[PDB]
């Protein structure tokens, strides 16, 4: 039987994704310098709402969720509700899924409110690479956590007086996978390795994606959905990202050295994501209720998909394994699709992806599908750029792409747009839009 | 029976007797003779059935504990005596209460003000709420008026004299943290159990533990005193300028108290409150209180408003920030900016942050408040968010066909019932209206300097502007907290129409040799803050001749305004603050003296030979040009009533409160008098000293102006 | 239907649950100390899976949480896929709500089984009082990004001429909340205050909640959810809880100091919930697939619901504003309810909640409802005792009182227990059990 999965409520009403906002990106230790997450939420709700001008009390939950979890606020969630005008009574929490956290975010509300449970919901993420939760070493944080607890005030110098001078240096934080200790670009340079992703057409998809990222800006066309930024000290205010340079050629692509692999990786800074900052929120609110209320949907949702592989090997591979289900899902086809999108982690994964994609064999052992997905058009493939011009805000990735796809099958027919994105520890998300 | 009897008494099972205060007249527990009167039935009952833990009191009445004192029975005294005996009544009512050897205490919720402080002092035992809602306070020299009832002679002996002779000189509100801090209240307790920890604290029995003052307030009687009080009577009379009374006689009251014991306090407080309660600065500050009272009781517009939630402004910088960072901060409204350029949007907010910054950096509000404060802040450049805005607001240029291009798109890209205020300096409200589809919803707005310093603001409607519109822009000001007042859309409006002979007059003198301290000096001592040259200096000289021009196409020579000053001055850019560099020039080393005048300055005008006169006869003819205009501008009614028109005069300009506003100024005046001393000064310099025509009617027939004022 | 809403699955079978396991709760110092929270889930998840007779390819997604977060490992959840012997294939998954993550978290998994996703989850939580996150000072935090960032030598020394201060020690963790300060106890104060709670009208509840407990350890009743805790060390085996002290008498503790208010501290620390160490996993997959594999469900479910309420005035009574909720949605009542229970974290604030459910005022203002949501019946209500006993880990408390709850129904034989929590920053959560 197909596997489909039809994405409406009891009452048949098909869900609906009204609008969104994103927060331009910056570099690390840029404009966004000292800014918690929190507050660049913060100031894009309070905004979207703003630009939405709908009533606060209309929505009725919102998630947020974050990479790079700070301590301070478990759920920063709830403390947005608190730290904008919202109405206290709206179902706040936080979760936690790897970089698809917007996907993640999106979907448990979706169920949610496709059970039946509520009628509006929030969901957004966000990441700040510029401030770090960097902490002290274990064995002095248990001396610390003994040290309270001790009674005697005699105890604690014999208690202080196990020390080193390496345990007062704070521990830097890491990206290598904590079962498996590989950086994320160490997954895309094996692959590279074994299916064979050449630099120049590593750096080839960098130079690509920049002239289509520049031409965007250049084109204006990212306008409505991106806000322009004002910092508390108020010198002067941000209106497009840093990252993108458009401006640039194969050959200075070529000029740098391997990072992780410095014999023979093709892997670069030039074709690997940077670390960005940014915020992004999309408000999740059904049909029936957008048409109670008089709103038109920036598009509608058909079906998503969610993956777990294994995290030695072909980590970077979720895409490519959870684009059947959601296509099954959705009961479609990839050529009846419009416009086809994938997260840009890296050139060396990608160009793998696509080849794999078209892989009849891997999809018939691997999936154990009857035929390979299909060959991805690069016309239609990450026609805005990519996340090798944006940056990588982690959690406000899965949106940038949702923003600019339903902007894009709304500047053409109604189609249907393909958004994906792989994630660590061998997660991977899939998700399909109708955008009418 | 409880009526007048508003203490009314019971005792609980044990043995502690509650006292409750409920005046049936209104929510205010004010003091009345009968209040007074029936309180000694009561305590003469309380001294039936006796040998009991103790007493308390309570507020009784959610809002506030006592109002204080009743003035209006203070009006109604004509000598000292009855004003001394009035006092004399309150000081032995006091000590007889002070007199018993039981524990009382007053458990006091909300506002505690006036004589409940004077009571407050007589209990052994003080406990408040800790809503911010309570309070403590001696509001009586503000009216220029001493509160001699004892209390101000036990608070020097209840707290050290550092604080309580400018709490009496200053007499302001004290939060309960604060009195707890310096001890004046025993504790604070919260007020749910507010009636119940007084019970324990009322049986624990005779804390006979006198806390010590800092120790440094020893001086009062010996050494230390007279220099005390040297130095703050040579600093308020550098302050006070020495034409408000009730100052010197708190000095001599509070000595005599101290150095001289409690009863020498006690008949001279008495004798003091005697021979003050007539002086003409009291009724004068008391009249003013009236219609100040009046004013914020007044409605403004008869019909009902309308709900208001939302309100937009269009443009930005320094001057929207004004109007965006008091809607927020003060009203706590939603408001949305429009400048199309980020800096101007950048410049507004950058602006309201330093405005909530200083009070963090001060620590008067926490942090996350201010983040709270900074939500109702919103600005873009577009019209989106917009269509749901009640009211909007102009922060753009003044001219006129882009006036009119505002109302358009904003009924274009708004809301229908939406409601406009307009900004305006110049044009009028109708003629800023001009063609509109709903020129009943725009009202003017004419603001002012920085609004967050003046309270004051012109309510200007045109021929046709709905009731509603009012109605609501009425509750609007004050929800800001700002005084309301309906300005006849004439040219001028009432303030900078009556303002522009002011300093009109003062540019003729000065260009005739006048120098900086003969001018600065005149109107400053005759009870005027902020001397004309100054004034203009903070206003900017660039606005110093605002509109002007259109006043003498208004109404003649009349504002007609000296030549080669205005453009001796434009050329040589010299605009006090507006570039920095007036003739008050910054930076001045040490920074701790007089802003410094230029020597350029007099060739730079016309400075025609040197000055005359003296301060009299520049101050009794600046005054009597606004008089005329002030008459002049009632003369055809710009203000609907007659203490409108004084109130706004007394507070708006700066008129000499102890004057009583000019209304008060020419009843006490009287007649024709003034009227014959204005043509005498007509004849020796000109004809801009002409009479009004009610002036001289009103001024021959001996009319009055405060209705039954003569 | 206009309140009761169906629980039923798309395939119109009920919801089943299956037997489940607690980690015996344990003191932050007395055992657990230095155990991870990770870990804890570990050995119950390990040991749950082998304790019935599904494999562990039938599991499909594991959900769990913490409300004490490490910043290694975002989603826990996946390490006990990958940590434990389990199928890499199942969708591990984190999320994060105070006081409450057991309550979502196995909302999630329901929900995602609503539309037939997951047809065998387990739900849970981990917490670990003894491993806590210390953080170092803030300003020392964006030096460090700082001296990351920094490129020449002389920068950091100028980066470095600015350390100065108190900016060397740490900051310890603070149970206050963020923008509120309220240490959660203190909030307790008030309410009691406001409502008239008499410390001898509670310490006769924490009596009988530390009554009726060890009881139920001498009875052994609550045997069947509770394994026995193997320490690394194998110094000894912990099978009984340490924190029940179901032995002093009501007056025994009454002669102690107060808590927060000194003043007018009408709770103390004895009257109130300590915390403690301890994990949860309950098997929840659906009756067809219970049936089909051939296991008996741990009863069913009838209704759930969460609420959220203002966090300035009486905050912890979101367990009653999500009762009624609950009862409607299962279309129930109050008096046809076979056994309660209470999060029971304070004393008072739950005896006014029983005294806010009976007082018809409240609900007919503050809930709009007709009827108060009524009484309750004390014997009916902490059969087992509660919290003020057992303990208080966060994410493991949830799921614990509802295998308590279950198995004693099985003891009663059926009926419908109820099941609420309080959480912080005014969330509550109700959810209606049925025993068949």
């Amino acid at each position: 039987m197909g596997q489909v999965l039809p994405l409406v409520t009891r009452q048949g009403d098909r869900i609906a994704i009204v609008s969104g906002l994103r927060t331009p990106f910056a570099r690390q230790a840029t404009a966004f310098h000292g800014i918690p997450a929190v507050d660049l939420g913060k100031m894009v709700v309070g905004e979207l709402l703003a630009r939405s001008e709908i009533p606060a009390e209309v929505i009725e939950q919102l998630v947020f969720g974050q990479v790079v979890q700070m301590p301070e606020a478990p759920n920063i969630a709830r403390e947005i509700v608190l730290g904008t005008g919202m109405n206290v009574h709206t179902d706040a929490y936080s979760v936690s899924r790897a970089c698809a956290t917007s996907f993640q975010a999106v979907a448990n509300v979706a169920e949610s409110l496709m059970a039946g449970t509520i009628r509006a919901g929030i969901a957004g993420g966000a990441d700040s690479s510029s401030v770090l939760p960097i902490g002290v070493s274990k064995k002095l944080a248990r001396v610390l956590v003994d040290v309270n607890k001790a009674r005697t005030m005699s105890q604690r110098l014999k208690l202080f007086s196990r020390l080193r001078l390496r345990d007062l240096m704070p521990v830097p934080p890491a990206v290598a996978e904590y079962s498996t200790g590989l950086r994320m670009g160490d997954t895309a340079e094996q692959m590279a390795k074994t299916y064979g992703i050449t630099r120049e057409q590593q750096d080839a998809l960098a130079h690509r994606s920049h002239q289509r990222a520049a031409q965007a800006w250049s084109d204006g066309k990212l306008k409505e959905e991106v806000m322009t930024a004002f910092i508390p000290p108020y010198k002067q205010p941000l209106v497009e990202d840093n990252n993108i340079r458009g401006n640039s050629s194969l050959a200075d692509y070529a000029k740098l050295r391997p990072a992780f692999d410095r014999k023979h990786g093709t892997v670069t800074a030039a074709n690997s994501t940077p670390l960005t900052d940014g915020a992004a929120a999309v408000i999740l609110m059904t049909e029936s209720r957008a048409k109670e209320l008089g709103l038109v949907p920036l598009g509608y949702l058909r079906s998503y998909a969610f993956t777990a592989i294994d995290v030695w090997q072909d980590m970077l591979l979720g895409p490519a394994w959870s684009t059947p289900l959601a296509l099954e899902r959705a009961g479609l086809t990839m050529s009846d699709l419009t416009l086809i999108d994938m997260h840009e982690a890296f050139a060396a994964q990608t160009l793998a992806n696509i080849q794999l994609l078209g892989s009849e064999r891997f999809a018939r052992e691997a999936l154990g599908r009857a035929h390979a997905t299909g060959e991805v058009d690069d016309s239609k493939f990450n026609v805005l750029g990519g996340s090798i011009a944006y940056g990588h805000p982690f959690a406000a990735t899965g949106a940038r792409m949702i923003t600019q796809t339903l902007h894009e099958l709304r500047r053409r027919g109604g189609g249907f747009g393909l958004v994906t994105a792989c994630a660590a520890g061998g997660l991977g998300a899939a998700m399909v839009l109708e955008a009418e | 029976m409880e009526m007048t009897s508003a203490f009314t008494l019971n005792v609980r099972l044990d043995n502690i007797a509650v006292i409750t205060i409920d005046v049936p007249g209104e929510k205010m527990n004010t003091l009345k003779a009968e209040f007074a009167s029936q309180v000694r039935a009561i305590i003469k009952q309380l001294r039936e059935n006796k040998e009991l833990r103790g007493v308390v009191f309570v507020s009784a009445k959610p809002d506030n504990f006592i109002a204080g004192a009743d003035i209006n029975m203070i009006g109604n005294c004509k000598t000292a005596q009855e004003a001394e005996a009035l006092a004399r009544q309150g000081q032995q009512l006091m000590a007889e209460i002070h007199a018993l050897p039981i524990q009382v205490i007053a458990a006091i919720h909300g506002a505690c003000l006036g004589g409940g402080l004077e009571l407050a002092l007589a209990c052994h035992g003080r406990v408040c709420t800790d809503d911010p809602k309570t309070v403590l306070g001696l509001p009586e020299v503000q009216l220029g008026l001493l509160p001699g009832s004892g209390g101000t002679q036990r608070l020097p002996r209840l707290i050290g004299v550092s604080t309580a002779l400018e709490m009496i000189l200053t007499g302001k509100q004290l939060r309960a943290k604060q009195a707890l801090k310096l001890g004046l209240v025993d504790d604070v307790v919260p007020h749910s159990i507010l009636l119940e920890a007084a019970v324990e604290l009322a049986k624990k029995e005779r804390p006979s533990s006198r806390p010590l003052p800092v120790r440094e307030r020893i001086l009062a009687g010996p050494l230390g005193r007279a220099l005390l009080f040297k130095m703050v009577g040579k600093k308020t009379e550098h302050k006070t300028q020495g034409n408000y009374p009730a100052t010197e006689r708190i000095l001599e009251v509070v000595e005599t108290g101290l150095a001289q014991g409690t009863s020498s306090g006690y008949d001279a407080e008495a004798r003091a409150f005697g021979e003050l309660a007539m002086t003409p600065q009291s009724q004068a500050l008391r009249s003013i209180f009236f219609a100040s009272t009046d004013v914020k009781k007044d409605p403004g517009s008869d019909a009902p408003p309308a709900p208001l939630n939302s309100v937009g402004i269009l443009g930005g910088g320094l001057m929207g920030g004004g109007i965006a960072y008091v809607t927020a901060c003060k009203a706590g409204i939603p408001v949305r900016i429009k400048d199309i350029n980020p800096q101007g949007i950048n410049h507004a907010l950058k602006y309201s942050w330093d405005q909530l910054e200083g009070k963090v950096r001060r620590r008067h509000l926490k942090a996350s408040e201010r983040d709270k404060q900074l939500a109702l802040i919103s600005g873009t450049t577009d019209y989106r968010g917009f269509a749901h805005r009640d009211l909007i607001i102009e922060a753009v240029f003044e001219n006129l066909e882009l006036k009119q291009q505002m109302v358009a798109e904003v009924e274009q890209n708004c809301a229908a019932h939406t409601i406009f205020a307009s900004n305006t300096s110049s044009l009028p409200i109708g003629d800023i209206a001009a063609h509109a589809t709903r020129p009943e919803q725009v009202i003017g707005l004419h603001f002012f300097s920085p609004v967050e310093k003046m309270p004051l603001v012109e309510i200007i409607p045109h021929a046709g502007t709905s009731a509603q519109t009012i109605a609501t822009t009425v509750k609007l000001a004050k929800k800001q907290g700002k005084t309301p007042i309906v300005v006849r859309d004439k040219a001028g409006f009432y303030v900078n129409r009556i303002l522009a002979p002011y300093i009109n007059e003062a540019i003729r003198m000065l260009t005739q040799g006048e120098r900086v301290e003969h001018i600065d000096a005149a109107l400053v001592k005759f009870g005027f803050p902020v001397g004309p040259i100054q004034l203009l200096d903070e206003v900017g000289i660039d606005t110093g001749t605002k509109i002007i021009p259109v006043l003498e196409a208004a109404y003649g020579e009349r504002f007609s305004a000296p030549a080669n000053v205005v453009s001796s001055i434009l050329n040589d850019d010299r605009k006090g603050r507006k570039n920095g560099r007036g003739f008050y020039l910054y930076g001045q080393k040490g920074r701790k003296s007089k802003k410094q005048v230029d020597p350029a300055i007099y060739p730079l005008i016309g400075t025609q030979g040197q000055g005359r006169i003296s301060a009299p006869q520049v101050a009794e003819r600046c005054v009597m040009l606004m008089l005329n205009e002030a008459v002049r501008c009632v003369d055809e009614q710009v203000i609907r009533s007659v203490r409108d028109g004084d109130i706004g005069a007394v507070f708006g300009i700066g008129f000499p409160p102890f004057l009583g506003g000019p209304f008060r100024y020419i009843d006490s005046l009287g007649a024709g008098e003034v009227v014959a001393i204005m043509q005498r000064l007509a004849t020796q310099y000109g004809s801009r000293f002409t009479p009004c025509e009610r002036l001289v009617e009103m001024g021959a027939r001996g009319e009055s102006f405060w209705k039954t004022t003569a």
